């Protein structure tokens, strides 16, 4: 199809890369909904502890965007509602028991292409398959009444340490075209496959278009498939959504049930056998990773290094756009003149180290800082691992400075917090990019 | 004894790396710091620092034995403290001096002024951070290693202090510190020396530390005359351009040698510290603008006949170049903004070389309007971006 | 030739906001943003075109020695005749612009009022009297006045904006550090000092 | 009426907060005489034209009050002029074309316009004469730190012996020059704003 | 109303204006004698005969100082209005003034006037030097002075720069006492009767008669004064008129 | 003489200045008269010359706008859809339109200044807005330093209220004295203990202020109003009263008093959910209105509650109304706390701050807070705390309705 290639980016050689095999996994008795990785959701909650839940069952809905549902991934009684500062809703935590569950309509394979708009965005709504789409500008839910002419199937996964969805997808082609084909019809334009050179299973539809993308990790970024191929701006507004997300779909639109089977890759440079585990969403990953991770003080992240949630406490749970658990070493220890001995075993993005003259090196990185918060220098290495056509130092300088104006101007509305990843990794300063980004875009959409 | 929390915590860093851990996205981060950055800059000019002291040790030793012999110059010897001091720690000061005397030497006259800039500079930042509460950054020691490294060998201590001062505190601190100012501090310091106290900074008795001696550099050689005129008084021969490109010529410390300066910079670009594309926009400045002037002509102002290699090795052009002009703060934030900055630098350094009588040497004075004009250049390129992205690009 | 030397230095040499300190409140004032910099300095630019040389022909028809009639000099008017002239030339351009070309008024016709009686106009008329100009000399001499004044008010938008990322202490935060960005303007701006064009 | 003559002179100064007469403080302060002699016409031009136009604020037309405002401080300007040149013809001369540009000066304007238009014309004389006050200040201050070290002398009397003269002291060149102005003003205004706080911005 | 404000406007210029011209025609006299006054009172000093106060710079002008008028080309005096004159002027005017080539401007002056103005120094019926003002371009302005000669017109008794703009302790010190000092005795002219006055970079020898310690740090500077007393003291400056005052021309 | 040349080009000069200027003006500026229209109505259409600002000039006309600060941009209530004209918006403005107000065209009528022809949309509501000419009816005494004011409209154009709005009155130049205020013993001993009424008014010129409403809607041509007397403060005594406040208790029965339409958004969301009033003070009057309105014009089964905060028990009134709505329905509970009661109060219930008392009580234990419509009104402090606590217990600011104002 259509390629394009991505020269600017970094791909980390992190140690201890998934065997791209699919397992059994461990059994998870406990599944919690997470409730701070929703952008603007502020929660009215639907159930009370000890309360009995059947799956795709509402557990709270959102005050903000009114008609989303969140669902109960499994079925079984709530146990915690954990609720941090403020009263934030910190996770919704399920223990797992029974068959009870909540059931749909369901069409031949031959319907969905056809199926009406309505219909679709009613029956993704009351399952709760609804929150996989998120909306470009602002990486929010989109609104039930919304709609867009641009649906982005991220058919790729370019993180350190990422699952091969290839391998996922063929054991579940058949759902993946169902999910394309409902997709097809809900868009109001294009649906856009962003893949791999790897051939995928294909739909029929003249709505649904495969385009191939190359190169470094963030090649593999819905923000970067985006930018090539369907600019956004507040006047235009693009969904996003996973390649488990469409099956999902897909499945519930073929058989009338919630699909909450997932593929994680957990893998890292401080796990024994690095895989693909079979899992379900929310799932406990205390759990997960028990009995598969070496001795000593590590920290679980639900995501990618560059861009994941640190597991623990009440958010030690699966996220809900997550696909991979990272487990790392806490980079605790402090060394005499760390900052001066030369890079062996050392990754930087610059040549400063002498890691970089040994290729296909992979490094045991740890959690640590490699160094202390300091002022933004512009050494020029944002440029190395930004593609998109924009000026990252200028757009990150507006963001230190809280310019939201200069910041939406430079492209700050095409951006989420996984599209800077990269720059806070390059950082000299060290700097946290996403925090700054997720800040003006709230005042952003408060003031508009 | 919270008030010296600041050093305490400056010490403890420099000794040994910070135990944090990352709090938020991006778990891992790249092992790149502005300590490493900051350190590879410093010792990228070791090779010129010690160059730059053996030169002025033997420009010094020559110039000598050229005015004195016998008595009177053991008279001079036992007048100078740099001279005797030299002589007590086994350094000759006759014609048949070692690299050895000749580097002692230039230690005696370098060293003092280089701890100077560093013990006031220093005093400054930690004022500044310890009454504003913040912790001391790592730029520093590049300031004030450049700021040594240009400056006469006879510079007074005190003009040197001051110098540093203006160049820290109105130029960096005013404005929050390193990484939060537009203009280049050592820069700024020596301009500020070079239009409060000129004739210790400029002249024919300052650029080579002999009691007595007077003798013109390069540049002002060249313009008096010519190519032609370019004579060592010293030594009574002829500057040739491989003597003015390996730093056997009077001048600045840190700018005589342009091969150590050329390997330090090597290094730095390779490391990707310092912008390669703005050293090549100053050299395409330099080279388009002298070879204009050589086309042009002139039966007057023998600089009209400077090649540009000539450029390249006279004067402080490579310094400013590599060092000077490399600085990421000072520079544009834009690649098309960094060829822009390179350009004007080079472009007005020939041109005050060349049209302007009464500076000999323009570099700093290019760097400083650069800086001036740079966030022009990337406001520039900035709203060309606006548009396309305004145009969809093109979608 | 001539002309160009004369706007060359007018420009870079002679640069009236650093040099001479000409217009330094509505230059240290109007500076914050760089479009509203660009605009004024156009607004100046026009100004002082369309003023230097009404002055300059004033000047010679009347109030040089002499020439109005003989044994006579009125060069006592010369400060009221200026500033009267510069004001009716700006009052009636923003007005024939708000009237018959509404986008031109609208992007430089709003500084007009704060250009009525600048210091920059009157000192560059003030400079041309006191030096021996002709009508054309006048003409080059005003636009590049109101060239350079242009880039100075230009640089230092461009500085301020950047400054954004600066962390200045309160107290000099504002009216200060914007004095010293300045002072380190004319820092840089000294580099043509030498120059004799 | 004391308080309110010496309010512009810290609380309200014309050059620290209001930004006004910045080219007069920048240039003329080179010398603590000229300084003086700009401080002392400043102020009679301000108080004489406040006076005057609250003498016929009511009667002055809208349509060109401008020009009528302009018109008086420029008569008084030229008066001003003239009588430098007939005495003090040095500082006359060392002044240059800022005399006239006293005309342009935003202080005396800005005070016509916002004070004398809608006050009585003793209270316009003492508002006139305290923002000259107030200027004077800044100005005498920034005229005597250069004045001092860039040539070791105060209203040309020497202070500090200079080298060239067999003293101990080297000029600061730098003080002769314009960014030397720039810098004092703006430390000037942080001493100001430091021990006045009430006066920093946002 | 327009006639209200007519009447308010006419009347307000018409009182303005009055009290405008009363005081410039009352100081241009005032005016006319300050300048004059500054103007001897450096005539008097490079002459040599102190003068405190308007009144006494004035007699001590009038008594010994006679302003004259010389024709650069043929060296004679010429009649005019010697005191009330501007060689400046004169030398603006194209009419009046000339044009100098490459090779003759060696001051780098664009024109010389025609007619310039010097002042002998009278001691009674009797001419003890001749002062010559002379200026040429420098590093930075134009620098002028006064050059005073004996009578034989191949002594300087004394230098003064009257107007200059150059650096101060570098450029400036050709206004230094002791530089200006040392000028007393040297010989403007060699036995050939060609320029001989010389500036002489790192000082000049010790009894030297025409060599001047330059300007430490300034040689800029130094040239710009010795270009501007190479073209003063050649054919198109003093040269002729100096000729003829060495053979009596002044007595 | 020169002087007479010198004096004839001067006035040459000045005169052909001045008639260039005239002449520019007279060919170039357009003197004709500005047409403002609203809603695009040829009837509802203002013609007035340039200058002013279009609040007053549609105060002129008789279209009355939310006026609380009465101009210099502060309220910033006045705001008008200009679809087009009327210029950029200043700073002033922005300070209350956000950018998308801003875009959709909302401006402020209080600064901007009419010069040229403009369009503006207006909701229908404003022509609802009428001033009148009240007749007051009662000013007895209500409390130590709050008083009850019932001020009846005569019949002319009543214009229904809703709950919870406000309306604007204007009191021209007068003098008044606090020995002609009426005060019953019991709080004329308070009064007299610190011989509060030395204080007198003379106000030299009219000042307009806004004061919200006491009566529910089944109230039918009147309007009750609460006013607490602004007395100087204690720490700093010599400084002059309130000027509204000392004129409105001044005022005697039987005279008329200017007031203008219905003004404000104050009102309470059609849903199901459990409303929370925290009133004090002046609040009793808003949060009274609202109460009846929920209680007796819906008769709503919502659970209600109502906490009072009274600095001491002199200043509780409304007492037995309260008693009586809360025993005839068990929705609404009301609880009154004592922040600062006296020692002869004998107060034996709930004290201390409102918002810290109501945190401890019921807010400690509830379990959703968020789903809770929180109503407040009192002074400035008061609703900081209020919402300061409410946000500590992550309540969002679309279910707090405040008169931020
Ligand atoms: C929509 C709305 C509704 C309102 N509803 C009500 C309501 O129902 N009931 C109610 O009582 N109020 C209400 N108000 C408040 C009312 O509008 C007045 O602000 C308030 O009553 C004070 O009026 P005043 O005449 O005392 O004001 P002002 O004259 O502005 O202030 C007088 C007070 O200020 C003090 N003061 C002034 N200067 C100083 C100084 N330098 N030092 C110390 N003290 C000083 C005086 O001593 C006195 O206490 C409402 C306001 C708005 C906007
Ligand atoms: C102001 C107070 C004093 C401080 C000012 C500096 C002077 C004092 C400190 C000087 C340091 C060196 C100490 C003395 C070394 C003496 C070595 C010796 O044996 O004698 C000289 C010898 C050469 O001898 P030769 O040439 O054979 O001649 C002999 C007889 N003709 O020498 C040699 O063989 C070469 C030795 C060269 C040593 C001098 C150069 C040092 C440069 C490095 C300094 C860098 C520090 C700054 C950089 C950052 C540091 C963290
Ligand atoms: N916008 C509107 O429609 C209305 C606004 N108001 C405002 O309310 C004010 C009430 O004034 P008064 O009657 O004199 O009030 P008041 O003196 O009677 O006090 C009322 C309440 O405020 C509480 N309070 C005061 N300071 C507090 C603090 N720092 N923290 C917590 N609680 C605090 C007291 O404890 C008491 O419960 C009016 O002056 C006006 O500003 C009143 C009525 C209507
Ligand atoms: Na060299
Ligand atoms: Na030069």
């Amino acid at each position: 199809p259509h390629m394009i290639t991505i020269k600017k980016g970094l791909d980390l050689p992190i140690a201890g890369t998934p065997s791209q095999v699919i397992s059994d996994g461990k059994a998870i008795k406990k599944v919690a909904l997470l409730g701070e990785e929703y952008v603007g959701m502020r929660p009215t909650m639907h159930v009370r502890v000890g309360d009995e839940v059947k799956k795709a069952q509402i557990l709270f809905e959102d005050k903000k965007n009114p008609g989303v549902k969140f669902t109960s991934p499994v079925s079984g009684k709530v146990v915690e509602i954990n609720r941090g500062a403020k009263r934030v809703l910190q996770s919704v935590v399920i223990e797992v028991a029974g068959d009870d569950q909540v059931t749909f309509d369901k069409f031949e394979a031959n319907q969905l292409a056809s199926l009406n708009r309505d219909a679709i965005k009613t029956q993704l709504v009351e399952s709760g398959l609804w929150t996989a789409f998120r909306t470009r500008p602002f990486s929010k839910v989109p609104a039930i009444d919304s709609t867009s002419e641009a649906i982005f199937v991220t058919a790729m996964d370019t993180n350190p340490l990422a699952a091969e969805p290839t391998v996922v997808i063929n054991e579940q082609s058949e759902a993946f075209v169902a999910g394309l084909d409902v997709l097809s019809a809900l868009t109001t334009g294009k649906v856009y496959v962003c893949k791999k050179g790897t051939s995928l299973p294909r739909s029929q539809q003249p709505n649904v278009e495969e385009h191939v993308f190359d190169g470094p990790h963030p090649a593999g970024l819905a923000g970067t498939h985006m930018h090539f191929l369907y600019p956004v701006s507040a006047d235009h507004v693009a969904w996003s959504i996973n390649y488990q997300d469409v099956i999902a779909v897909g499945q519930l639109f073929l058989t009338g049930e919630l699909y909450t089977q997932r593929v994680v890759s957990l893998a890292g440079p401080v796990v024994n056998k690095p895989r693909l585990v079979r899992t379900v969403m929310g799932a406990s990953l205390e759990q997960l990773v028990d009995s598969e991770i070496m001795p000593g003080e590590v920290r679980i992240i639900s995501g990618s290094v560059l861009s994941g949630t640190k597991a623990t406490g009440p958010h030690a749970y699966l996220g809900r756009y997550h696909l991979q658990v990272s487990v790392l070493r806490e980079g605790r220890d402090k060394e005499l003149f760390g900052w001066a001995m030369p890079g062996k075993n050392k990754f930087s993005v610059t040549r400063s180290f002498l890691g970089h003259l040994f290729k296909g090196q992979v490094y045991n990185m740890t959690t640590t800082t490699n160094g202390s918060d300091r002022s933004m220098v512009p050494i020029g290495n944002y440029e190395k691992v930004m593609p998109l056509d924009m000026e990252p130092t200028l757009l990150l300088r507006d963001l230190c400075a809280g310019d939201s104006d200069s910041a939406v101007r430079l492209g700050a509305l095409e951006l989420d917090e996984e599209d800077l990843a990269l720059c806070t990794f390059v950082c000299p300063g060290k700097y946290e990019y996403g925090q700054l980004l997720r800040e003006c875009l709230d005042k952003i959409e408060k003031e508009g | 004894h919270e008030k010296w929390f600041a050093l305490y915590e400056a010490a403890a860093t420099l000794f040994y790396t910070p135990g944090l851990v990352t709090k938020r996205s991006s778990h891992v981060r790249d092992s790149v710091d502005l300590k490493r950055i900051m350190i590879m800059v410093w010792l990228a000019v070791f090779p010129a620092m010690f160059w730059g002291m053996y030169n002025a040790g033997g420009q010094a030793i020559a110039a000598l034995n050229h005015l004195y012999s016998g008595d009177q110059l053991a008279a001079i010897v036992a007048g100078n403290w740099h001279y005797w001091l030299t002589e007590m720690l086994g350094g000759t000061m006759s014609s048949d001096a070692g690299w050895g005397s000749k580097m002692l030497l230039g230690a005696t006259y370098f060293l003092p002024i280089y701890a100077t800039v560093f013990i006031v500079g220093g005093f400054w930042e930690v004022l500044f951070c310890m009454v504003r509460k913040h912790e001391v950054n790592e730029g520093f020691f590049v300031t004030s290693i450049l700021f040594a490294l240009i400056v006469p060998p006879t510079l007074p201590l005190w003009q040197a202090a001051l110098g540093i001062t203006f160049g820290v505190v109105v130029a960096k601190e005013v404005f929050g510190g390193t990484g939060r100012n537009f203009l280049n501090p050592a820069l700024a310091g020596r301009a500020f020396l070079f239009f409060a106290y000129p004739a210790q900074i400029s002249g024919d008795l300052v650029w080579t530390a002999a009691d007595g001696y007077s003798g013109a550099t390069a540049l002002s050689q060249w313009a008096q005359g010519g190519a032609g005129a370019l004579i060592n008084n010293a030594t009574g021969q002829t500057i040739t351009w491989m003597d003015a490109f390996i730093g056997n010529i009077p001048g600045s410390i840190g700018e005589v040698s342009t091969l150590a300066l050329m390997i330090g910079a090597a290094f730095i670009v390779y490391m990707g510290i310092a912008s390669w594309r703005i050293i090549g926009g100053v050299m395409i400045g330099m080279i388009l603008l002298s070879t204009l002037f050589n086309v042009i002509g002139s039966d007057t102002n023998a600089m009209f006949n400077m090649p540009w290699h000539w450029h390249l090795v006279l004067g402080g052009f490579a310094f400013g170049m590599f060092f000077m002009a490399t600085d990421p703060v000072s520079a544009s934030f834009t690649n098309s903004g960094k060829w822009a900055y390179g350009i004007l630098i080079g472009v007005m350094c020939v041109l005050i070389r060349v049209v302007n009588p009464a500076y000999p040497e323009g570099m700093m004075l290019a760097i400083l309007f650069a800086n001036l004009f740079a966030p022009l250049f990337d406001h520039v390129v900035v709203e060309r971006n606006i548009k396309r992205r305004l145009a969809r690009y093109g979608k | 030739e001539h002309y160009i030397s004369l706007l060359v230095k007018s420009i870079f040499i002679e640069n009236m906001a650093l040099s001479f300190f000409l217009g330094m409140c509505t230059f240290l004032a109007v500076s914050k943003k760089v479009k509203t910099s660009f605009g004024l300095g156009i607004a100046v630019i026009v100004v002082l075109t369309i003023s230097v040389p009404v002055n300059n022909l004033v000047y010679n028809l009347v109030l040089k020695p002499d020439a109005l009639v003989e044994g006579v000099d009125l060069s006592f008017l010369n400060f009221i005749t200026f500033i009267g002239v510069i004001a009716a030339l700006v009052q009636i351009l923003e007005m024939i612009l708000d009237r018959f070309f509404p986008p031109l008024y609208n992007a430089l016709g709003i500084f007009l009022p704060l250009i009525t009686v600048n210091c920059a106009i009157f000192g560059g008329v003030s400079f041309m009297v006191q030096r021996d100009y002709s009508f054309a000399e006048s003409v080059v001499y005003g636009f590049g006045s109101g060239v350079g004044w242009m880039l100075a008010i230009v640089a230092l938008a461009g500085i301020r904006e950047k400054m954004k990322y600066s962390d200045v202490p309160p107290g000099l935060r504002g009216l200060g550090i914007t004095f010293i960005t300045a002072g380190l303007m004319a820092l840089g701006f000294m580099s043509f000092s030498g120059v004799q064009l | 009426l004391k308080k309110s003559v010496l309010a512009p002179v810290l609380d309200n100064n014309p050059i620290a907060l209001q930004v006004l007469g910045v080219c007069s403080a920048l240039a003329v302060t080179t010398k603590l005489e000229t300084a003086f002699v700009m401080t002392l016409a400043v102020m009679f031009v301000t108080a004489l034209s406040n006076f005057f136009v609250s003498l016929i604020r009511n009667h002055i037309p809208n349509s060109v009050r401008i020009i009528v405002q302009m018109a008086i401080i420029a008569s008084l300007v030229i008066v001003v002029d003239q009588i430098l040149k007939a005495y003090l013809y040095d500082i006359s001369k060392q002044l240059s074309v800022f005399v006239g540009l006293i005309i342009t000066n935003c202080i005396v304007m800005g005070r016509a316009e916002a004070f004398a238009m809608k006050s009585e014309p003793i209270p316009s004389f003492i508002d006139g004469i305290g923002n000259g006050l107030g200027y004077g200040f800044v100005l005498m201050t920034v005229g005597f730190f250069r004045e001092l070290l860039g040539s070791g002398k105060l209203f040309g009397l020497e202070v500090l012996p200079l080298i060239s003269n067999g003293g101990w002291y080297q000029p600061n060149g730098l003080m002769l020059l314009a960014p030397s102005a720039f810098f004092l003003i703006g430390f000037m205004i942080w001493a100001i704003r430091t021990f006045k706080p009430e006066q920093v911005e946002a | 109303s327009i006639k209200k404000t007519l009447f308010v406007v006419i009347a307000l210029s018409l009182v303005c204006s009055i009290i405008v011209s009363a005081a410039a025609v009352g100081l241009r006299d005032k005016q006319k004698e300050n300048a004059a006054l500054d103007k001897q009172s450096k005539i008097l000093q490079v002459a040599g005969i102190e003068a405190k106060g308007s009144k006494q710079i004035v007699e001590l002008f009038n008594k010994s100082i006679e302003p004259r008028l010389v024709d650069f080309n043929t060296g004679d005096f010429v009649e005019g209005d010697a005191a009330n004159y501007d060689q400046r002027k004169a030398a603006k005017e194209a009419s009046e003034s000339i044009k100098l080539t490459a090779e003759q401007d060696k001051a780098k002056i664009q024109r010389r006037a025609n007619v310039g103005v010097v002042y002998l120094v009278k001691d009674g019926d009797k001419t003890s030097k001749v002062i010559l003002p002379v200026h040429g371009n420098g590093l930075w302005s134009m620098m002028y002075a006064f050059v005073a000669v004996e009578t034989d017109g191949n002594t300087v008794s004394g230098l003064t720069y009257y107007e200059q703009g150059e650096t101060p302790g570098l450029g400036g010190e050709v206004e230094n006492p002791a530089w200006r000092a040392q000028w007393v005795g040297k010989k403007l002219f060699d036995e050939n009767h060609k320029p001989a006055i010389k500036i002489v970079k790192g000082g000049a020898p010790q009894g030297s008669e025409h060599g001047v310690d330059g300007l430490s740090g300034a040689t800029l500077t130094s040239n710009g004064v010795q270009n501007t007393f190479d073209f003063w003291l050649g054919d198109m400056g003093f040269g002729p008129f100096l000729t003829k005052v060495r053979d009596g021309g002044l007595n | 003489s020169t002087i007479i040349f010198g004096v004839v080009m001067f006035t040459l000069i000045i005169l052909a200045l001045v008639l260039v200027i005239l002449f520019a003006k007279s060919k170039l500026v357009p003197t004709g008269d500005i047409t403002i229209s609203i809603n695009g109505d040829p009837e509802k259409a203002i013609v007035t010359q340039p200058g002013g600002k279009l609040l007053t000039a549609l105060a002129g006309a008789g279209v009355f706008v939310s006026s609380a600060c009465g101009g210099g941009g502060s309220c910033g209530q006045c705001r008008v859809k200009i679809k087009s004209g009327g210029g950029d918006i200043l700073p002033t403005e922005l300070d209350h339109i956000s950018k998308g107000e801003a875009r959709e065209g909302e401006r402020l009528a209080c600064q901007v200044a009419v010069k040229a022809d403009m369009d503006l949309e207006l909701p229908e509501e404003i022509f609802g807005v009428k001033k009148w000419e009240c007749t007051v009816i009662s000013n007895d005494n209500k409390a130590t330093f709050i008083k009850e004011l019932k001020l009846a409209i005569p019949d002319g154009e009543s214009v229904p209220f809703r709950a919870g709005g406000y309306i604007q009155i204007e009191a021209p130049a007068h003098h008044v004295k606090y020995a002609d205020f009426d005060v019953p013993e019991k709080y004329r001993g308070d009064w007299d203990k610190f011989n509060l009424f030395r204080y007198e008014s003379k106000v030299d010129e009219p000042i307009i202020r806004a004061y919200s409403m006491a009566n529910y809607p089944e109230e039918f041509g009147i309007i009750m109003l609460n006013v607490r007397i602004a007395t100087p403060p204690p720490n700093n005594p010599n400084v002059p009263p309130g000027q509204m406040s000392s004129y409105i208790w001044s005022l005697k029965a039987g005279d008329k008093c200017t007031i203008s339409g219905p003004f404000g958004e104050f009102f309470a969301k059609d849903t199901d959910a459990e409303m929370v009033f925290i009133g004090g003070g002046a609040g009793m009057a808003p949060m009274r209105s609202h109460i009846f309105d929920q209680l007796k014009r819906l008769k709503s089964k919502r659970k209600m509650s109502y906490w009072y905060g009274a600095r001491s028990k002199r200043e509780m009134f409304y007492v037995e109304d309260f008693d009586g709505l809360a025993a005839e329905n068990d929705n609404f509970v009301w609880h009154c706390a004592l922040s600062d009661p006296q020692p002869e109060d004998n107060w034996t219930g709930y004290t201390g701050f409102i918002h810290n008392v109501l945190y401890e009580n019921y807010l400690k234990d509830h379990e959703a807070p968020e789903d809770c419509e929180y109503y407040m009104c009192g002074p400035p402090m008061m609703n900081a705390a209020v919402i300061n606590m409410l946000k500590n217990l992550g309540v969002e600011e679309e279910n707090i309705l405040l008169d931020d104002f």
